[PDB]
RNA sequence: ACCUGGGGAACUGAAACAUCUCAGUACCCAGAGGAGAGGAAAGAGAAAUCGACUCCCUGAGUAGCGGCGAGCGAAAGGGGAC
RNA sequence: CAUGGGGGAAUCUGGGCGGACCACCGCCUAAGGCUAAGUACUCCGGGUGACCGAUAGCGCACCAGUACCGUGAGGGAAAGG
RNA sequence: UGCCUAUUGAAGCAUGAGCCGGCGACUCACGGUCGUGGGCGAGCUUAAGCCGUUGAGGCGGAGGCGUAGGGAAACCGAGUC
RNA sequence: GAGGCCCGAACCGGUGGGGGAUGCAAACCCCUCGGAUGAGCUGGGGCUAGGAGUGAAAAGCUAACCGAGCCCGGAGAUAGC
RNA sequence: ACCAAACCCUGUCAAACUCCGAAGGGUCCCAGGUGGAGCCUGGGAGUGAGGGCGCGAGCGAUAACGUCCGCGUCCGAGCGC
RNA sequence: GGUAUAGGGAGCGACGCUUGCCCGGUGCCGGAAGGUCAAGGGGAGGGGUGCAAGCCCCGAACCGAAGCCCCGGUGAACGGCG
RNA sequence: UUGACUGGGGCGGUCGCCUCCUAAAAGGUAACGGAGGCGCCCAAAGGUCCCCUCAGGCGGGACGGAAAUCCGCCGGAGAGCGCAAGGGUAGAAGGGGGCCUGACUGCGAGGCCUGCAAGCCGAGCAGGGGCGAAAGCCGGGCCUAGUGAACCGGUGGUCCCGU
């Protein structure tokens, strides 16, 4: 045989399933009301013009329009929808 | 060897007691848009033997189209079906025997 | 010989007209899951995509 | 505890959840019934 | 061979298995005969109803039965033979 | 509807049934028996076949349930011109 | 660097085959679903059986699909829940 | 003149070795061994059977492969190989 | 005597550190692009045993024709030239 | 066609010298008390119906075996012996 | 009848969910690879209106450690945010107070994710409410874990069925 005697202190097999987050609708994309725009951990992207978020910080459009992003540094990064004609 | 989809719950309630089905009066439906197809005196039997029914039991008219005047016997009509031919037609109905 | 209809399937699914298979919502069946969450509300009927093609074939006669 | 609120002198339930030992007992509070609009709904 | 009665399996299926299934089948036994069985209502079941029994076609894979699983599955009524 | 065990009636002011149980409404007469036909089968006789044609068709077209095998139950050929 | 098979990978020192000749494996029944060739079309169609035929076909509407769907059901109805 | 006494034929058996290994033989031959008045050997006639028999007991024997005989049947068992 | 807290320099290190941050990748818009391209519905599948090489990482020992993933490719099916 | 000097089961295995301690757990034996306990007895009380008498249904106390719990013995009983 | 995974099997360890990393700057991504949690908890730890802003460091102060409580400067977040980690956050999601009970009923456009079936977000309309003068906010909790198809029954309720 020439056998051994291995074992496992394995106390690490583990992990949660991916939750797929991020900017789901980048800037410039025409969107209908309700389209969640961003899935975020915290408030990585603050809600802007015509954009609301719920319990899990999920930001979504409030009207029909184009998506526009914006940096405000000390203020933060915002995402909003500008309607049209 | 998983679960099929015998996973979905049987909502279909009120289903099968034991002696069996319950002998209850069935009502075959027929629109008058398929009725005006002819004229005169339209009543059960006169149907079945043609068009719809066939011992289908109770004859309840109703429907779209626009039936013309001609006393039409039946077992039931719609709050619509009535008014619809109320313009000119018949109110034959029920039974007492 | 004369395929027999699959009772169980019949007991839990109503097939509409245009050929859609529709059944209830798993999850709420008298909770057993328990203490609400306004979720209980969202339980009407539903369309079983792709799995009805199979569902259906089990009711060949009963239609 | 799996609690529910029985509108006094009728039916309906709210299906709440108290904490017993943790100051409880005598749970009841203005909820909306299906049999017309509000009452208070007790425990049980 | 077919038939009636008395007894009466398992393999298999359920992608394990015990209820269930196969199946009252295989087989064993008694008995009947050119057939055997059944047969003149303490019936059926909703029809002001029908009118011995048996056989076929429907009814119907319906009604139902079922670890409501796998799977099993009528009867009335309607056509016929007699 | 049958029936092994226990209890155990009544004779038409009787008794059973219509899916627990009552009450209505209605059906039928239990605890004795016989009864043709239409139905089933194919040892047997005949007639047909988008049936086989001797490694097929029956296991046997021939002296086959034979020879041979097996204690036995039983298994079981070949071979036509 | 044979043939077949099985393989990530075979001439392969992996499987099978001595050679030849015969026998030798996706069928039929009933349901069902698409496609297709036809008949008929708001209609279509017969079962069992009776009548003829003796390799004549008729007859037979019980029944079955389809003409309305929603709803657990009552029920309603181009609506319905 | 006693004896599950001794040596040793017949008779019963099968210790060790060689040979045999498509055998003379589906357990044999040669040499060598154990028992040999006993719980002995042997003829003839009878009885016990398949989850059963028989067994000084090895799961041994039950018609030349027994941790469940053989034959026929369920039967074309089932085979994710 | 830095044995030695913080603290300031001089030097540095880090998959689970980041003040910073490429190439690149993803998507939307406008264009190009007639391709065994696409998209919608439906009938039939097989496959669900991969393997090598290159590049990027785990495990290993900066071992393995080792082992797991990721992008690509070829073999598989091009053991044809 | 026998009758405890006999039969059955078990273990050890001529003969000699011997065969210690442990009944907590298991088994077996013994315990006319208690505990628990199934049919069945019993009917407090309630329900379905009818106009009713009634016909039907559930059903508490309590009375109820073996078994088990409980009390105790037991090692050539299973076993154990820092 | 006596499970599977498994650098043969047994033994050992493990089996669902959450969070970092591996993961190669969209997602997603393996290994018996590295490293930790969950199977609950809040009747206030929930609504809304109105207020307040931390941790530290440095002095100064009766009892008083090296932070008990005070006063004074400095200190943009290193505290806090019920429990793991992460993201987020004081221009509050943190600390306190007053009234409250939307931890509602009917619904649900439009999406996220995705084989299925599940999971997640959600504006808006109706009804009848809360807090605020108001604009307004309110279908539980800073957010991601705290969970289990069907079948079979149990308690209620009710427009239904009831041979």
């Amino acid at each position: 045989m020439a056998h051994k005697k291995g074992l496992g202190s394995t106390r690490n097999g583990r992990d949660s399933q991916a939750k797929r987050l991020g900017v789901k609708r980048y800037e410039g994309q025409v969107v209908r009301a309700g389209n969640i725009l961003v899935r975020q951990r915290g408030t990585r992207f603050k809600p802007g013009k015509n954009v609301g978020m719920g319990r899990d910080f999920t930001l979504f459009a409030l009207v029909d329009g184009v998506v526009e992003f914006q940096d405000r540094g000390r203020l933060g990064r915002y995402v909003h929808v500008r309607p049209l004609a | 060897g998983r679960s099929t989809t015998l996973m979905r719950l049987p909502k279909r309630g009120m289903q099968g007691q034991v002696p069996g089905e319950i002998k209850r009066p069935r009502y075959q439906g027929v629109n008058l848009k398929d009725l005006a197809r002819f004229e005169g005196e339209v009543t059960p039997e006169l149907l079945v033997r043609a068009g719809l029914l066939k011992k289908g039991y109770r004859l309840k008219i109703l429907g779209e189209g626009e039936a013309k005047p001609l006393k039409v016997v039946a077992h039931a009509f719609s709050k619509s079906a009535l008014e619809k031919l109320k313009a000119a037609g018949g109110e034959p109905v029920l039974l007492e025997a | 010989p004369k395929m027999k209809t699959h009772k169980g399937a019949k007991k839990r699914v109503k097939i509409t007209a245009s050929g859609k298979v529709v059944a209830m919502k798993t999850g709420k069946r008298h909770l057993n899951w328990q203490k609400s969450g306004k979720e209980i509300r969202q339980k009407g009927r539903k369309f079983v995509l792709a799995k009805p093609e199979a569902e259906r074939i089990k009711l060949l006669l009963p239609y | 505890l799996l609690l529910e609120c029985t509108e006094c002198k009728r039916r309906n339930y709210a299906t709440e959840k108290n904490k017993r030992n943790t100051p409880n007992k005598l749970e009841l509070r203005k909820y909306c019934p299906w049999c017309r609009k509000h009452t208070v709904h007790r425990e049980v």
